[PDB]
């Protein structure tokens, strides 16, 4: 989708405890950024307030990295 | 002097506020709260409707009180002009205001 | 006896007769042990199923007592399982008193009494303040006995008569009243234990 | 003439007959060793035998009741709904659950 | 399988998640409808350290019985109840007391 | 010099003369502040008129146990009284418990919440003791204002 | 003008010397001493509350409002002082063009008091007693109308002064038999010390008008609120009482006067400790649906009578 | 028993319903409440003022805690700790140690009005009759520390109680 990488990884840059040059683009958030077990989907919560999109919590365990993200945000 | 007895009242009634707002003075901490009478934190913060259940006997009264305001000649006006042809007329006003009011009995409302 | 005896056994007979009618039916789901001493009738119940239990004694024919007024727990660490759920039951028309119990740890959720009866939840909502015992299928599980900032089960004998969190000064900040002093006035333990049993048959053997 | 219960006292007999003869047909179709059956049948029986022997007197509510005929329909009213429910979730017929550790003095 | 208590142990992982997300979003509405307090980013910190000290995860009985106290414990802002800035802050403030040195704790006596 | 003096004696007069109590519903002990109304001990329009409302009156009566639950209420309540303010403690509940005070819940003695100028040490508190809670309370105003 | 200042200072006198009746009558009604400690009789008391509530008490509303709530007072002073000025006495200041049109106006006026006092607290606690306020006044204020036009069309026109005139041999309670009645019930329609009344005492819920204010507006309310029981005790005392005139003599007429009122005052306090609350709903049922029916029946026979026999200023 | 508080409709026909009608039409039963009242007034009020005038009692009653002595000197506490454990609130704290040689009464003495829910248990407790309750009402203090009782002490000075007390035991002993 054209428009939707961009607007994914603005958010994630400006939010607390997160690398913003280190980890960028098809990187894990739990095992190759380094979360912890309800930190690294916290990321994903606030990441849906600014797309405009409920997420379910069954498709929240699914998604780690950001282009799998970018993927699963389209409907 | 319709006006020197009105004010002279106004302006003693707004000089005692005066003093009771200057003379006592001491300290004003973070005290005062928004609902207060029976305390705690008030949980309805600001503004919210409420509205309803008077709804309509409400409005009935700015509907009656205009017509009482009409029925404020029969003292005043029953001087010159002539009582049988004003009988008729004076009483018409009277019983169409008991008609309304009929009509009010069959479901007044939630109140 | 003139002082010395309260009421002589009368009714014990025809009492007893309750603690075989139930026993009669004969489920290992509910009825387990039957006893019955003073003029009462005390049942305990197993723990998968307690709905079916509270619908008997209401309705029925024979018994009808309906009216399941006062609801205890009882807090004893000395079995392997922890807390005791007791019901106390009165009838209106049949004019009798009846008993039921739960034998469970029930720190794990236990079945729930309100759809048998109306008034029942509220004493739900004093069992899991003061314990701890979460019902299944419970409708507003609110805090009654408790503070709205509470740690813990206030009436468990696993920790103190004073509590952790207890003393609320206002101090130095401007209107927050504190919570994390903890220290008190000391309540004195009374080590007192009389020597000899003052009973006989109560006995049991080791 | 009035009750003293919300549950307004109608007119009607043989209404506490049909109640009863429904509740028998129930109670006949899983269970049938287990007591449950055997013993609340007796208590039905002489009941509807009184009713059937009483021809619309006072006795008749008096007849372990007393609070009118009215305060024994909600007896019966009610009697269909635990009878169901006992038929629903097995506990007359079977008994095969575990027992509990054995403590008990106090 | 005794007792339920809600979920098995992978479902009550998820269940703890679905209690965070709406407690996440409560945090900046506990300032503006309650109290200006502390902080809005440091309020988020004073949530995230209360579930570290709870994390353990070994009996489904454990997590499951802590869901629903913290649908008491944090479901009292959510249909909006009185605290009165005396509940619901979890953190210490008079209490300065921090410590755990062999030296530092034996300097002040203490057991 | 001596008009001053006496001036300031004349506020505290206001203040010997009539004192508005705080209808606490908190106890057995308010049972007993409602004795205060009943005839046979009366301080009915001797020095005390019942009309509640935190914001009117001037001498709030703390009228029995106080628990954590409500140590956040009645701290605001006292608060919300204009600045002449008095606390009468009436009750062993209001002055460290009845029984309690070892208890969980109880907030020992109100001081630790608001502090408080005249004691009343009665369980069950006589209307007969109670009313030296309104007496001495006039008695202690003395001076307010040298300078 | 000297009149005006001579009807303030020694009426705010009247309204302090209610509080020693507010409580010794009431009290001897619930056989309990009032006023006795603090002078002869109690006194020193009325006007120890002024030294009190005025020069002590500091309190401003939190939330508060801006420029409204302290206008409240204001309005509820400046508006039920000025009242006593229409008012016909054995002579009165200023004479109106049409006497009770200027009665009747300010009365409504003077009920933005309780109304202003709703926006005082932005918090929706204090509006509740504002809005119980709006519906046990709103009702009250047909009727009001209506039983006056009834009596004004029996004797005389709008003015008060010809209200005197009209009664020389017998008072005109004996003609107006029920709407007499109606006017111990509809002078009750302002927030006043009553078991009718509306929402300003507590009982059941807040104080309206009270909860908000401190204690120097608060003791303002006070002073304005018991001001219209003495207010509406004199306005019936003019309806319905009179006895006499005498021109040439205003002694004897001041001292008669005072009496008629003095037995009406004390019985708004009688109502006061002997009946609960009517309650908000039941209230708009006592009139409206069943005394509004029975004064406009009455309205309509008293249209007829100056027609039947001679009735016309 | 049955009373029933159903009257089951007074009115029947003319006379019955017509009566019912008029006191609902105006008033009559409102002026019969009114009336009422009006003899409450006549009759003369049951009120006492404090400073001058005192309330009913009774011979056997509890207020301020003290402690009793023998006619010919010496303190009637024999410290036994007893009074400690009958204590609801254990507001009373004991603690002893030989007085010089021979007698063995008392060191520590405290009671609390922080607590103590006034029992009579104490009185009643006591072997000896140390502490008998007396008549108090008047006891209004500045802080806390002021309001609980020292070592013995302001206990001892009771003495200016104890003159009612011997009156008051008088009526103790073989009980009313
Ligand atoms: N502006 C600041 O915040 C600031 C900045 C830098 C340093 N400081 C320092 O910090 C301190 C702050 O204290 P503060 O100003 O908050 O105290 P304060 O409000 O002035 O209170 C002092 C109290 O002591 C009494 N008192 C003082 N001198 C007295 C005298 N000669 N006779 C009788 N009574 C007397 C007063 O009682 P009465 O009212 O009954 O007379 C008053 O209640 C100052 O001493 C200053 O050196 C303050
Ligand atoms: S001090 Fe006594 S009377 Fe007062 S509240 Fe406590 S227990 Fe009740
Ligand atoms: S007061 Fe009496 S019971 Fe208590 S220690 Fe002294 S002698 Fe013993
Ligand atoms: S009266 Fe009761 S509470 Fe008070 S000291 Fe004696 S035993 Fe203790």
């Amino acid at each position: 989708l054209e428009g939707i990488k961009d607007r994914v990884l603005y958010v994630l840059k400006l939010y607390d405890k997160i690398d913003p040059e280190k980890l960028s683009v098809n990187s894990h958030f739990m095992k190759d950024l380094g979360l912890d077990s309800l930190d690294q989907v916290e990321i994903i919560m606030a990441m849906e307030d600014e797309f405009g999109f409920e997420i379910p919590d069954i498709d929240a365990e699914k998604l780690m990295c950001p282009q799998e993200i970018v993927d699963y945000i389209a409907d | 002097n319709l006006m020197l007895a009105l004010l002279t009242n106004f302006t003693l009634a707004t000089l005692l506020v005066i003093i009771a707002f200057w003379l006592p003075q001491l300290n004003v901490y973070s005290e005062k709260t928004s609902p207060y009478e029976c305390g705690f934190d008030p949980m309805g913060s600001a503004r919210l409707p409420f509205s309803m259940k008077f709804f309509l006997v409400a409005i009935t009264f700015l509907l009656f009180d205009l017509e009482i305001a009409l029925l404020l000649p029969l003292p005043w006006a029953s001087q010159t002009a002539n009582l049988n042809t004003m009988l008729t007329m004076a009483l018409f006003l009277i019983i169409l205001l008991a008609v309304s009011l009929a009509y009010e009995w069959t479901q007044k409302g939630l109140e | 006896r003139p002082t010395v005896r309260p009421r002589n056994d009368v009714a014990h007979k025809q009492l007893s007769a309750f603690g075989e009618y139930v026993a009669e039916i004969l489920p290992k789901y509910v009825q387990q042990v039957q006893v019955s001493c003073f003029n009462e009738l005390e049942i305990c119940i197993h723990p998968d199923g307690v709905i079916p239990v509270l619908t008997f004694l209401r309705d029925h024919s024979n018994a009808q007592f309906k009216s399941l007024a006062d609801l205890t727990a009882v807090d004893i660490p000395t079995r392997q399982n922890r807390f005791e759920i007791v019901y106390n039951l009165l009838s209106l028309r049949f004019n009798s008193r009846i008993r039921v119990k739960t034998y469970t740890d029930e720190l794990t959720p236990i079945e729930s009494s309100v759809p048998v009866y109306k008034a029942a939840n509220w004493y739900e909502r004093e069992i899991w303040d003061m314990f701890g015992v979460f019902f299944a299928n419970h409708p507003d599980l609110r805090r009654i006995l408790t503070d709205y900032g509470f740690e813990g089960h206030p009436f468990r004998k696993d920790f103190p008569l004073s509590g952790y969190v207890e003393l609320r000064y206002d101090d130095e900040v401007k209107r927050v009243v504190a919570e994390p002093v903890e220290l008190a006035q000391e309540f004195r333990k009374f080590d007192l234990n009389s020597p000899w049993e003052a009973f006989p048959a109560y006995r049991q053997p080791p | 003439t009035g009750l003293v219960g919300l549950a307004v006292c109608e007119t009607p007999h043989e209404r506490l007959k049909i109640l009863y003869t429904k509740i028998l047909d129930v109670l006949g179709h899983i269970p049938k060793n287990a007591a449950y059956r055997k013993y609340t049948e007796q208590i039905t029986n002489e009941k509807l035998s009184m009713v059937k022997a009483e021809p619309d007197v006072k006795k008749l509510e008096e007849r372990l009741q007393g609070g009118q005929i009215e305060e024994v329909i909600l007896q019966a009213e009610n009697e269909l709904s635990l009878a169901r429910k006992m038929i629903q979730w097995k506990p007359w017929e079977p008994l095969v659950e575990e027992p509990p550790a054995s403590q008990w003095k106090w | 399988v005794k007792p339920i208590f809600s979920r098995d142990m992978n479902e009550a992982k998820r269940r703890v998640r679905e209690l965070y997300r709406a407690w996440y979003r409560e945090v900046p509405n506990t300032v503006h409808l309650f109290q200006l307090d502390i902080s809005v980013k440091q309020g988020r910190d004073k949530v995230r350290e209360m579930f570290k000290k709870n994390a353990h995860i070994t009996d489904p009985r454990v997590v499951d019985l802590l869901v629903i106290k913290g649908k008491m414990e944090l479901e009292e802002t959510i249909k909006v109840w009185k605290q009165r800035t005396h509940v619901m802050r979890f953190f210490h403030e008079t209490e300065a007391p921090r410590p755990k040195d062999f030296l530092s704790k034996f300097y002040v006596g203490h057991d | 010099e001596y008009v001053v003096a006496k001036l300031d004696d004349l506020i505290n007069w206001a203040r010997r003369s009539s004192l508005w109590p705080m209808t606490f519903g908190l106890a057995c002990c308010a049972v007993e502040m409602m004795h205060m109304a009943a005839p046979r001990y009366d301080m009915d329009r001797f020095g005390v008129v019942f009309r509640a409302s935190p914001r009117q009156s001037d001498v709030m009566i703390v009228a029995g146990t106080l628990t954590n639950k409500m140590a956040p209420a009645l701290r605001k309540v006292y608060d919300q009284m204009p600045e002449p303010r008095y606390v009468v403690s009436m009750g062993s509940c209001a002055n460290g418990g009845g029984y309690y005070h070892y208890s969980y819940s109880v907030v020992r003695g109100c001081d630790r919440i608001v502090p408080v100028d005249i004691y009343v040490p009665g369980c069950p508190p006589t209307a007969e003791a109670l009313l030296y809670g309104i007496l001495q309370l006039q008695k202690k105003i003395k001076r307010e204002k040298r300078l | 003008m000297i009149n005006i200042l001579m009807l303030i200072i020694p009426i705010l006198l009247a309204v302090a010397f209610l509080t020693l009746v507010e409580r010794k009558v009431l009290g001897y009604m619930q056989l309990r001493k009032g006023p006795n400690v603090v002078g002869p009789y109690g006194l020193l008391q009325p006007i120890a509350d002024a030294i009190k509530l005025f020069i002590k008490e500091p309190l401003r509303p939190a939330t508060s409002s801006a420029s409204m709530f302290i206008l409240a007072p204001i309005m509820a002073l400046g508006l039920a002082l000025t009242m006593w000025i229409p008012l016909p006495m054995p002579y009165p200041l200023i004479n109106m063009n049409l006497g009770v049109l200027f009665m009747l106006a300010m009365s409504s006026l003077a009920v933005y008091s309780i109304l202003w006092s709703g926006w005082a607290s932005n918090s929706k606690y204090a509006l509740i007693g504002a809005l119980r306020a709006v519906a046990q006044t709103i009702s009250y204020e047909v009727t009001l109308a209506i039983i006056l036009l009834s009596v004004l069309l029996m004797s005389g026109s709008f003015t008060l002064s010809t209200l005197i005139t009209t009664q020389e041999q017998m008072w005109l309670i004996l003609p107006a038999w029920p709407l007499a009645m109606m006017w111990f019930i509809s002078t009750l329609a302002e927030t006043n010390r009553a078991p009718f009344d509306l929402t300003e005492g507590e009982s059941e819920l807040v104080s309206g008008f009270n909860v908000e204010y401190a204690a120097g507006p608060f003791a303002l309310f006070f002073m304005a609120e018991y001001a219209n029981i003495i207010m509406m005790n004199i306005f019936t005392a003019i309806l319905f009482l009179g006895t006499s005139h005498n021109p040439h003599m205003p002694e004897l007429y001041t001292i008669n006067f005072t009496i008629k009122s003095l037995l009406l005052t004390m019985s708004f306090l009688w109502i006061r400790a002997s009946y609960p609350r009517f309650r908000y709903d039941q209230l708009m049922h006592l009139l409206w649906k069943n005394f509004l029916p029975l004064t406009l029946a009455l309205c309509m026979w008293h249209v007829s009578l100056p027609i039947l026999t001679s009735g016309i200023p | 028993t049955y009373k029933y508080v159903n009257l089951r409709e007074p009115s029947m026909d003319m006379k019955s319903v017509t009566d019912r009608a008029a006191q609902t039409l105006l008033w009559t039963e409102l002026i019969r409440g009114l009336g009422m009242t009006l003899s409450y007034l006549f009759r003369e009020p049951a009120t006492i003022n404090y400073p001058f005038e005192k309330g009913p009692l009774s011979p056997r009653f509890r207020g301020e805690h003290a402690l009793r002595r023998y006619p010919s000197g010496e303190e009637r506490c024999i410290a036994c700790k007893l009074c400690e454990a009958v204590c609801p609130a254990q507001a009373i704290t004991i603690e002893a140690e030989p007085r010089a040689d021979g007698s063995r009464r008392t060191t520590r003495y405290d009671i609390d009005m922080t607590k103590c829910i006034y029992c009579g248990f104490c009185q009643e407790a006591c072997p000896v009759d140390a502490i008998v309750e007396g008549p108090n009402f008047e006891f209004s203090t500045e802080t806390h520390e002021e309001l609980l009782y020292n070592k013995e002490k302001l206990l001892n000075n009771g003495d200016k109680w104890e003159a009612e007390i011997a009156a008051n035991i008088q009526a103790d002993y073989l009980y009313r």
